[PDB]
């Protein structure tokens, strides 16, 4: 619950500086798409090329404790 | 929907964000959900110029029903909170020159637990027609399959047509299908008057931010669908409430004017500040919302925590909104060439620019090669109206 | 820090939230970081009664320095934005009866790339003391190691003690220590007057939410540390800016009074609403914040989007803040037994309760077994002051 709060405050703070590491985070999750195996890897890369700039904006408005509660770590 | 209604965006009042599901009339009689509340609202809608400004649809959201249907299978209102019935309330609203709305659901139940209209589409459509109801807000809670959702929305769309009464059919059809389906909005325009796109608004700048970002992200699929008879509904106006700054209220009013949005108020008309009344009854902003061409605006550009939106208006005119999304600092300066506004024809060769929000002032003529510089408050929006050569030889 | 200063929480004015690092004085001369801005701020701190409320420390945040040090190794201001110097500006601040603050960093650079004070602690300490500086905000940007951070903060504290001038030393030590190590707050209280704990504020309600949630989470670490001499700095006050509603401003003022927080305004005194002026100059709320007992308040209860905070005050008085964190609907009722307030002794056997925020009214006497009922606006706070049987002829 609270470790998620620390990590999501860190991720929100790192783009609150407007460092444009959005590209670095999208590249990191695009690298994480290779964990799914060769079948779903390019499926994940296509689904993460779109719907990723908008989703981090919804997470940027969202309170970090609300992110942890909505994904199931707290409530 | 081809019913001859919502040719301009629907203006009115809804109770859900301010009053919610307040069933405790014993301790809170002045704020519980009752016909006394809507009759006081209908008195103030004429007495404070809300009817004169354009707001006409005094709609009712959830928590108006009895917990069970009657012995004939019809919906009935709560006997303690609505003793005189829905039809008498509708007659009182029509006597004040206004129109009345009501709420129902495609599911087994409504979103609060009150009975829904599944298996009762024709009966409930005829019930709302016999009561005199002019607007339906048809929710999509407790629906088990998307086929049942689409068939229920289409069944109610045809069943309200078979009544013969002019109704306004507000849908939550793309609201409860966006996590697992891309909506074919041609169907939704074919069967609805306006449709709720994203999640429910609350009294926060967070909801304004998220709704505007989702609308600007999906603007390639929802802007050209919007026209006279079919609108995109970004839920209610929360201006006049507790959790918005004045600049954020100006942002919501200006961007609802740009997006051709249905201006549904959710406030307390008994207790509203005069500044929120002056913002919500602004003639030159409602004129942008109720532009007869009815083409929805779009995000033109974004960057450096700045957003620029533009809406085409009727008569070679345009409406330009600029948002400072940087939530730290003071009034930030923004400069943009007016040759990039309105596909290069909005200021060819000269356009007059009149700022409407946050203050009403004129900014003089701008040629095609000129540049416009303005100052925008943080979490605020500067909204302006641009004319063209179609003006008198007097200046 | 036994420097004899910050016996009450420090009240004043900073510039980072409202004005930031505006260096383009040709296009925006009225809103850039120049000495004209601070001179006008001092004139309005005297003329508008900001001094009479308690705000005195007219402080400077980042972006005041020259890009290079002088030939003597000392710090210097920008020659264009500060043509007369820091010493003359400090004389202008002292001529109005106020106190002046300044900013520096423990690292090689400050947070804006301006020169820091690593290896220059004593030199810049005597430079500030000779200029007439009464307060230092010491940041921690561009610092390589935790040992360098701790030793530099201790070095700057010892140097400012060695100058002999009464300087209120504000630190950003546990802000930059927390992402790698649990901070030892006894040591931080030993070396600093007040210390920043959470990240930088902005003009948002979400920042107020996150600061209050972090303070309520770590309240077993930082509440008993706070007393006279040593306070916890959340961040600057943002009341009077563009991004908060009235109830959110009421929430921030009431909770900064509860948390025994430093009241550093960051706004435009040239352009401030009368409601924000009346809220920031509320006498009873400031008297709660400037209570001589110095005990920091704490979150008593959290549930159903309701937050109950309480602070012990001098003369067996108590301050109670109640927050409605539900951001939808109208005002919500809340009823709490007053025997649960103040460790059971606040209203034993009876207490007079006076609401102070959002409006000041007297709620009458309440017994020990009584239940207090109230209504809280969304994103708002009801603030109350409670007095036990330590009152005479005001009891009739
Ligand atoms: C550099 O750092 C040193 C080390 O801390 C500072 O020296 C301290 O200075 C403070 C000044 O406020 C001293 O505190 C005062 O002590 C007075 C009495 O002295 C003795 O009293 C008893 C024994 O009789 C001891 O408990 C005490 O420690 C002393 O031995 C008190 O009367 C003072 O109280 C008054 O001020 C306080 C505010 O601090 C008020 O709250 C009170 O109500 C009252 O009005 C005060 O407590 C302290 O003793 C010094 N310590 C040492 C070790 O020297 C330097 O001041 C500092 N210099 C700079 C420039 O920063
Ligand atoms: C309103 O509610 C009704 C039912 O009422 C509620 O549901 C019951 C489960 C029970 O709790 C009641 O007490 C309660 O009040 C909903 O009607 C149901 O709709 C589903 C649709 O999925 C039907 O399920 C289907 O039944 C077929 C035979 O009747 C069967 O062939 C189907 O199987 C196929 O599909 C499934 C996929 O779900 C698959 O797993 C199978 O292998 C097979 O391919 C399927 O089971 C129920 O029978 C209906 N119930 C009744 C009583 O008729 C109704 O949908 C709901 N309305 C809304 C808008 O939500
Ligand atoms: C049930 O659904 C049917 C659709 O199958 C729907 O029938 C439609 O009714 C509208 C009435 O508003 C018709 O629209 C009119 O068409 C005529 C030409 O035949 C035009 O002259 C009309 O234009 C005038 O009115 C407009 C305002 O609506 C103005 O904008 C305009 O400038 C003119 O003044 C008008 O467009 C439409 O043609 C039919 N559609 C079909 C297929 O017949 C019916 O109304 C629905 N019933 C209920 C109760 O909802
Ligand atoms: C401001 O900038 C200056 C200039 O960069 C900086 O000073 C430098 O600090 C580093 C700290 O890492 C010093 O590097 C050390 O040098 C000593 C010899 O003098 C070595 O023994 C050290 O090696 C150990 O540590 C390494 C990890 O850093 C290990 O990899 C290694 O195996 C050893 O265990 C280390 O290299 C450097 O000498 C100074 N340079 C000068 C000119 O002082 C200063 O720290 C910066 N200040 C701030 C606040 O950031
Ligand atoms: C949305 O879906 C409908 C299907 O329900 C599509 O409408 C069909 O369009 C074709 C045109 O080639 C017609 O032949 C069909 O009769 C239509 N279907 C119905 C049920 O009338 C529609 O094209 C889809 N929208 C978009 C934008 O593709
Ligand atoms: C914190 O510092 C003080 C004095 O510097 C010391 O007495 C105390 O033991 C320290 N705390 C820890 C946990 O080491």
């Amino acid at each position: 619950c609270q470790d998620c709060i620390q990590m999501v405050t860190d991720i929100q703070t790192a783009v609150r500086t407007n460092s444009t590491f959005v590209q670095a985070l999208v590249e990191h999750v695009k690298e994480e798409c290779d964990r799914l195996g060769p079948g779903m890897a390019d499926i994940c890369k296509n689904y993460i090329s779109q719907y990723s700039e908008i989703a981090i904006q919804m997470m940027m408005h969202m309170q970090p404790k609300e992110i942890c509660a909505l994904v199931g770590f707290c409530d | 929907l081809d019913n001859g209604l919502a040719r301009t965006p629907t203006m009115g009042w809804l109770h859900w964000e301010r009053f919610m599901c307040n069933l405790d009339c014993q301790e809170e009689p002045d704020s519980c959900i009752s016909e006394k509340l809507f009759m006081e609202m209908a008195e103030l809608m004429v007495s404070e110029g809300w009817k004169d400004a354009g707001y006409e649809y005094l709609c009712i959201d959830d928590c108006w029903m009895a917990p069970q249907r009657d012995s004939e299978g019809r919906l009935q209102a709560d006997p303690q909170r609505f003793p005189h019935g829905i039809r008498q309330l509708a007659n009182y609203v029509h006597s004040k020159g206004l129109k009345l709305g009501i709420y129902a659901d495609v599911g087994n139940k409504t979103c609060a637990g009150f009975p829904g209209s599944f298996g009762y589409y024709d009966i409930d459509a005829q019930t709302f027609a016999d009561w005199g109801v002019d607007l339906l807000k048809f929710a999509g809670c407790y629906c088990d399959s998307l086929e049942n959702l689409a068939d229920g929305y289409k069944h109610m769309s045809l069943a309200l047509n078979r009544t013969g009464r002019s109704i306004v059919y507000s849908c939550e059809w793309p609201l409860y299908m966006w996590p697992f389906q891309k909506p074919n909005y041609t169907e939704i325009r074919q069967y609805c008057n306006h449709w709720r796109n994203f999640a429910d608004i609350d009294d926060s700048w967070k909801s304004i931010k998220s709704i505007l970002d989702w609308t600007s992200f999906n603007q390639e699929r929802i802007v050209d669908v919007a026209g006279p008879g079919g609108w995109n509904d970004p839920d209610m106006l929360v201006i006049g409430n507790f959790g918005l700054s004045w600049n954020q209220q100006v942002t919501q009013m200006a961007l609802w004017a740009i997006m051709a949005a249905p201006l549904f108020m959710s406030n307390d008309l008994r207790h509203i500040s005069p500044q929120a009344k002056a913002l919500l009854q602004d003639k030159d902003v409602i004129a942008i919302n109720q532009d007869p061409l009815g083409k929805q605006g779009y995000q033109l550009r974004q960057g450096d925590n700045f957003e620029v939106w533009e809406r085409p208006l009727s008569g070679l005119a345009w409406a330009v909104a600029m948002i400072n999304r940087q939530e730290i600092g003071g009034p930030r300066s923004y400069t943009i060439a007016v040759a990039s506004l309105g596909k290069g024809v909005a200021c060819n060769p000269a356009c007059f620019i009149t700022q409407l929000l946050p203050v009403k002032r004129k900014l003089g003529f701008y040629e095609w090669t000129s540049r416009l510089r303005s100052h925008i408050n943080p979490t605020g929006t500067v909204l302006l109206q641009l004319e063209n050569t179609m003006q008198m030889s007097l200046k």
